[PDB]
């Protein structure tokens, strides 16, 4: 079916770093230029406030809303990695449910400035105060030291497209039927990421990385804070939610 | 139904 369902040899696991990396650059929404250039343009005190006065279901649909523009890049980027659609779609379904999320938290880093706490949204650059209109604060601000932790890391793109791949692939998410094809598709994925840190002299960054835990944590988050906003407007999450966002986080 | 026609959308 897939090479990388067996033993890979060191050129075979030189071929996947450049695969991942090609898959990468074609599916990573923005490009990092972009992003970086834009940093200057930041929200007025005027246009934060405008935000706040957003009433809570309106905010609510908006970051839906684009989380799921977000997410639709990570399900073109799991398409293109190699070895993902030589397995059954079960479990592609499994890994992406579980993982679409994450993938889009670890590439939201290159949307965050560090230097003033802010993140990239709708056009401009703004701090977690733009957020306050969801009744989500503990969130909003948990994924902002997150994005924090990331960026004091200084990831290069290839370093987010080997790292992403691995976060997607994880052959212990419930309910994967072909557990062993997944196990090595990721011990061939984790050889290709060791081996670009050991050949850009970046493996101090492996102890440095989030547990795995963490990740699982801010996702846990969002589903708890989404069933909450639910209870509350039903309808609009009945009618105005993308329908991806809602087979993800709330069950179809 | 959105991620399944997602996957086979080739
Ligand atoms: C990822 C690929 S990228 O190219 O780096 C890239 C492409 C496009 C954008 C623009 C964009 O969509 N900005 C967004 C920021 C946030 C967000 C950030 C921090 C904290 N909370 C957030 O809302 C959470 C939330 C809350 C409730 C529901 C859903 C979601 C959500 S959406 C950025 C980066
Ligand atoms: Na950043």
């Amino acid at each position: 079916e897939n090479l990388y369902f067996q033993g890979a040899s060191l050129t075979e696991i030189e071929h996947l770093v450049q695969s991942v990396c090609k898959s990468y650059r074609e599916t990573c929404q923005l490009r990092l230029e972009d992003l970086l250039r834009q940093r200057s343009n930041i929200f007025s005190r005027e246009e934060v406030t405008g935000y706040q006065r957003k009433s809570m279901w309106e905010m609510w649909e908006r970051c839906a809303h684009h989380l799921t523009e977000a997410i639709q890049y990570v399900v073109e980027f799991a398409k293109r990695l190699s070895g993902f659609m030589e397995l059954c779609q079960n479990d592609q379904i499994v890994l992406l449910k579980a993982g679409a999320m994450e993938v889009v938290l670890v590439r939201m880093c290159r949307a965050y400035n560090a230097d003033n706490r802010t993140v990239f949204f709708e056009g401009k650059y703004g701090g977690m105060e733009l957020f306050r209109a969801l009744g989500c604060s503990e969130l909003i601000s948990s994924i902002f030291d997150f994005s924090h932790s990331l960026s004091a890391l200084h990831f290069s793109e290839d370093e987010i497209a080997l790292y992403t791949a691995l976060v997607l692939i994880n052959a212990h998410r419930p309910g994967l039927q072909e557990k062993r094809k997944v196990e090595q598709l990721q011990y061939n994925l984790e050889l290709a990421f060791h081996h670009h840190l050991c050949k850009t002299h970046r493996q101090s960054i492996l102890a440095k990385l989030p547990p795995k835990g963490k990740l699982r944590s801010l996702c846990s988050q969002h589903v708890e804070r989404l069933q909450i906003f639910q209870h509350l407007h039903p309808i609009v999450v009945q009618a105005a939610f993308p329908p991806l966002y809602k087979e993800l986080f709330s069950g179809g | 139904k959105i991620l399944h026609r997602l996957l086979q959308d080739s």
